[PDB]
């Protein structure tokens, strides 16, 4: 069908301008706007009719549309400009209603900080009911974004990784959890088990054996 | 002003019907379309549909055609949107919008209802002791809060004297359909001994509280 393609992730830091694009066949025809939201809020109309601004809508936001690109641009980003982009049109008809795939803008404004992990073994009582949940608590880390995997004995582990999409801290960092449920039979029949959680290109590693 | 109001969060289990509501007020009802969109949890707005009171008209992205019901009732000057059969993955808030004059603009939002899709029964949790392996000034200490079923679940240590240090973190939802999360404290070892760890575990949905003492 129709779409409206939009980069899943734009940063930027604070007072640098931010551009999120998007694509799609009709826009050289139709009006593109734009709406803000932020967590456990409705959506914000930040533009509307590819260029104009509702009252109240900060001046660093601006539109415009050429060719099958609708552009917004935020000069002079803010920390408070952090927030989910949605781009939004019409098919060619004009008939239904169509989103991009949002845009997730980060604002910079802190220093990079590392993952602090903690990986907790299996208590006695769920071994005792033959089952081992492996614990990996992540906290303490900016930016916003990591990659967990596990391995046992140095082999991945394939199945059985339930992880969190990161949360923000009343400090602004962000926490994250990942888990491995085992039965007792599996904990038991390798050496050590490690949780691995990457964070800008870097990992932090923390085992646990069987004791 | 314009008001939208919407009817409140629904948890049902695949296969089951659901009518949700949107009333109006503070314009010309059967003068505007009313939209619906919605957003999956961690995903992205979807424009489900829109209905014209004027005349019932409907029109209908084509991922939703015929799946779900857009309807109106001037009377009360109230919109629906409901589904005769529910999939797992509508677990979804969904909005209603008055639209602006151009077809599909989207004048004024709702507030949006939580709407869960879930085949879990509701289930209080399994609370097991986080302790490391039997090095010493301090020490973490945590709980794990297994398997249960909807949310939310809040924690305490020590009935709320113990705050400093204490990190819980939000929730995983499982393939199974069932959450679950973990709370860690970090105490001092001198403390190991003569000072009882307990964490209370309150999961109000299913009338539930474990304090679980960690040793």
């Amino acid at each position: 069908s129709y779409e409206l393609t939009q980069p899943p992730s734009v940063s930027v830091s604070p007072g640098q301008t931010a551009r999120i694009t998007c694509s799609g066949d009709a826009l050289p025809k139709k009006y593109a706007y734009w709406f803000q939201q932020k967590p456990g809020q409705s959506p914000v109309l930040i533009i509307y009719e590819d260029s104009k601004r509702p009252s109240g809508i900060p001046e660093r936001f601006s539109g415009s549309s050429s060719g099958t690109v609708a552009t917004l641009t935020i000069s002079g980003a803010q920390v408070e400009d952090e927030a989910d982009y949605y781009c939004y049109s019409t098919d060619s008809s004009g008939y239904h209603g169509l989103f991009g795939g949002g845009t997730r803008l980060t604002v910079l404004g802190q220093p990079k900080a590392a993952p602090s992990v903690t990986l907790f073994p299996p208590s006695s009582e769920e071994l005792q009911a033959n089952k081992a949940t492996l614990v990996c608590l992540i906290s303490d880390f900016y930016p916003g974004a990591v990659e967990v995997a596990w391995k046992a004995d140095g082999s991945a582990v394939n199945a059985g990784v339930e992880t969190t999409k990161p949360s923000k801290q009343s400090n602004n960092k962000y926490a994250a959890s990942s888990y491995l449920s085992l039965t007792s039979d599996q904990w038991k029949s390798h050496k050590s088990y490690s949780c691995q959680v990457t964070h800008e290109g870097s990992t932090v590693e923390k085992t646990v054996a069987p004791a | 002003e314009v008001q939208l109001v919407q009817s409140g969060a629904e948890v049902k289990r695949p296969g089951e019907s659901l009518k949700i509501s949107c009333k109006t007020s503070g314009y010309s009802f059967t003068s505007y379309w009313i939209s619906w969109v919605r957003q999956m949890p961690g995903k992205g707005l979807e424009w489900m549909g829109a209905i014209d009171p004027s005349d019932s008209d409907t029109r209908y992205s084509p991922s939703f055609q015929g799946q779900v019901t857009i309807s109106a009732d001037k009377s009360i000057s109230t919109a629906y949107l409901q589904w005769s059969s529910l999939k797992a993955s509508d677990s979804a808030t969904y909005y209603c919008a008055k639209e602006g004059i151009a077809a599909r603009s989207l004048d004024v939002w709702g507030r949006g209802v939580l709407v869960t899709v879930s085949s879990a029964s509701t289930k209080g949790p399994s609370v097991f002791p986080l302790a490391p392996s039997s090095s010493e000034s301090t020490a973490a200490l945590g709980c794990l809060v297994k398997d249960y079923f909807p949310e939310p679940v809040t924690v305490s240590w020590n009935s709320g004297s113990l705050t400093s240090g204490v990190h819980t973190f939000p929730a995983v939802l499982q393939s199974s359909g069932l959450y679950s999360l973990s709370s860690v404290v970090t105490v001092p070892s001198s403390s190991l001994g003569t000072q009882t760890y307990v964490c209370n575990v309150n999961h109000k949905p299913s009338n539930t509280k474990v304090d679980k003492r960690v040793e």
